[PDB]
RNA sequence: GGAUAGUGGCCUACCAUGGUUUCAACGGGUAACGGGGAAUAAGGGUUCGAUUCCGGAGAGGGAGCCUGAGAAACGGCUACCACAUCCAAGGAAGGCAGCAGGCGCGCAAAUUACCCAAUCCUAAUUCAGGGAGGUAGUGACAAUAAAUAACGAUACAGGGCCCAUUCGGGUCUUGUAAUUGGAAUGAGUACAAUGUAAAUACCUUAACGAGGAACAAUUGGAGGGCAAGUCUGGUGCCAGCAGCC
């Protein structure tokens, strides 16, 4: 009989198996119970603004060995911090200190992207002015 | 002047407001566009009926020109063409003179301060200079 | 406040963003048809869609079903007033096959070119979009405009264009007036 | 190893070479007609695999 | 029986453990107002629906009430908590989730303008009022068609094709210029012109208005998914790139 019922009055039995059966699913049981309100970084928001803080002594993935910044940042909704990888080559001219920077998820729903671990936000803001346009010398982070 | 050549279509005549309705049409190559004053003139010069009694509003020219379509309004007197007219028609003709009001932000500020004072108010001004003489 | 005024889309990008085959049958039709993107090929694939879709729904119910017969009826008379179907085959092998091929080769723009008023495709687009067309009494800047057949009888040029006449036109009078000037 | 250093390296050390002045590219309908005639008409390099960049051999 | 405008445990005196419940009651949660309703299928549909229409609720939260046909009304009153509008220190008086606008909150959202002119409302009303509404500003939230250009002497990059005097002429005509032209227009300055009473936005017109160091199209930028750079420099598991490899 295939397992599941298939009486004609076994509609209650079929769905409340199949409400059960929901929890197994990652993407399901995270929206029903609001791990995005609850214990995300970003509250469930696309985008978070926060306010660079310090240096750690952190190392990439393979294969590398570089340690000179990955940005600690604290969040000003939540007040969590969280690691951001700058996204571009010469991070330097941006990390000067206690910056506020716009931050967006690395693109796989909250997992690191690549050699970079434990890592899942990238920059996308500096102060307001965007990380591409300072990397392409099209606009100018304000220096007064 | 030149081939304009007026025309007139969906002529209905009302004498609820004592008038006959239509949508004229204009054809006048080589033009911007025909007046309202001049469309009115050339009504009273081709009827023999009268001056003010013509209206004619709307007039959008069709794509690429050449062509227009609008409203028009004759009336069986400038009596009753004055009282069934609206008001802003007749001052854009020129048949009516315009009025002379303060911006509404100004109106219903005074009547702000004419409700929180409360009669006449002589007696509140003579009250206030008694007041400043003490 | 106001009841909103209803917006919808006309066009669909492929499920597939680079498929060889279809950039290289795009391409080659606009080339060969003087569309100026993708988005025009788009637009016309999506109305090819629709109606196909509209013949397989009225197939759907069955034979002498009136709204069968009325919607096939409508749809066949549109078909053949833009002019594709035949005026004595009523087989509608056409309806469930018409093609993109068929859309834009019954379109204004290759209309100027088959009838012999401009003699290149792109010389044709670029006199709709400078307006040098009039499909009656009115001028028609649009290259997609599908005429009907019924204006094969009064295409002409517009009154208050050059090259329609009573009207030299914004360079032409600056050079025969500069050349009459140098010639005294 | 001595690493504490090179932030932005790449991007300091580089070369600066400015953009060629060519002559405009056509945009619109114009562009796809140059590209249409480059990719179909031209018989440029038909020999093997159509190749749309021929690099010297 | 009372109170209601009215039925009714809506409340008062006496009489039972009566009523609901695994066909899920009760309790908890909702980053839950509900419905009409976007995105797919002749049936898999999964989400979302604060939001233009309908029904609710609220006017900082609770509570109470007058008038009134209709209100538990908060741009009506009567009472605290965070907060205030103030002095000449006795006061008077409570919350723009209406329109503009400001500050906090933020990833996230417009001007402290005009008009009753187009649509509807109200008793005493053809005349008054309406931040309802419309219009004007910002606006790449979306949605439609769409400027960026069309041809000559010459060669080059050479689709389909001929004259039996073997690259000569080339009928029909695919594209390119650093040597050059009698051909057609958009964006705007604007008296003239409109659904605006004094107006820039739409096609119309004296004039100014095209020649490509002009009025200039970007965004992703070529390993595979998903075609093409082993053509040229700089570094040399470093800067970095890469949604996955």
């Amino acid at each position: 009989g295939k397992g599941k019922p298939r009486g004609l009055n076994s509609a209650r039995k079929l769905r409340v198996h199949r409400r059960n059966n929901r929890w197994a699913e990652n993407n399901y049981k995270k929206r029903l119970l609001g791990t995005a309100f609850k214990s995300s970084p970003f509250g469930g928001s696309s985008h978070a603004k926060g306010i660079v803080l310090e240096k750690l002594g952190i190392e990439s993935k393979q294969p590398n060995s570089a340690i000179r910044k990955c940005v600690r940042v604290q969040l000003i909704k939540n007040g969590k911090k969280v690691t951001a990888f700058v996204p571009n080559d010469g991070c330097l001219n941006f990390v000067d200190e206690n910056d506020e920077v716009l931050l967006a998820g690395f693109g796989r729903k909250g997992k690191a992207k690549g050699d970079i671990p434990g890592v899942r936000f990238k920059v996308v803001k500096v102060s307001g002015v965007s990380l591409l346009a300072l990397w392409k010398e099209k606009k100018e982070k304000p220096r007064s | 002047s030149d081939a304009v050549t007026i025309r007139t279509r969906k002529v209905i005549s009302n004498p609820l407001l004592a008038r006959k309705q239509f949508v004229v049409d204009v054809l006048h190559p080589n033009r911007a566009n025909v007046s309202k004053d001049e469309l009115r003139e050339k009504l009273a010069e081709v009827y023999k009926a009268e001056k003010d009694a013509v209206s004619v509003f709307g007039f959008r020219t069709q794509f690429g020109g050449g062509k227009s379509v609008g409203f028009g309004l004759v009336y069986n007197s400038v009596a009753e063409a004055k009282k069934f007219e609206p008001t802003y028609r007749l001052v854009r003709y020129g048949l009516a003179e315009k009025v002379e009001k303060a911006s509404r932000q100004q109106r219903k500020q005074k009547k702000n301060r004419d409700k929180k004072i409360f009669g006449t108010g002589k007696r509140l001004a003579k009250k206030v200079a008694r007041r400043n003489a003490d | 406040p106001r009841a909103p005024r209803t917006y919808s889309k006309t066009y669909s990008t492929p499920k597939r963003p680079y498929e060889s085959s279809r950039l290289d049958a795009e391409l080659k039709l606009a080339g060969e048809f003087g569309l100026k993107n993708k988005k025009e090929i788009y637009r016309i694939s999506f109305q090819l869609s629709k109606i196909r879709r509209a013949a397989r729904d009225l197939l759907t119910r069955d034979e002498k079903d009136p709204k069968r017969l009325f919607e096939g009826n409508a749809l066949i008379r549109r078909l053949v007033r833009v002019g594709v179907l035949s005026e004595d085959k009523k087989k509608l092998d056409y309806v469930l096959a018409l093609k993109v091929e068929d859309f834009l080769e019954r379109r204004l723009q290759t209309q100027v070119y088959k009838l012999g008023l401009a003699k290149s495709v792109h010389h044709a687009r670029v006199l709709i979009t400078q307006r040098h067309i009039a499909v009656g009494k009115q001028i028609v800047n649009i290259p997609s405009f599908m005429v009907r057949l019924d204006s094969e009888k009064h295409i002409d040029f517009a009154p208050t264009s050059p090259f329609g006449g009573a009207r030299p036109g914004r360079v032409a009078r600056r050079n025969a007036a500069r050349k009459a000037e140098a010639s005294g | 190893h001595g690493s504490l250093a090179r932030a932005g390296k790449v991007k300091s050390q580089t070369p600066k070479v400015e953009k060629t002045e060519k002559p405009k590219k056509p945009k619109g309908r114009a562009y796809k007609r140059l590209l249409y005639t480059r990719r179909f008409v031209n018989v440029t390099l038909v020999n093997g695999k159509r190749r749309m960049n021929p690099g010297p051999s």
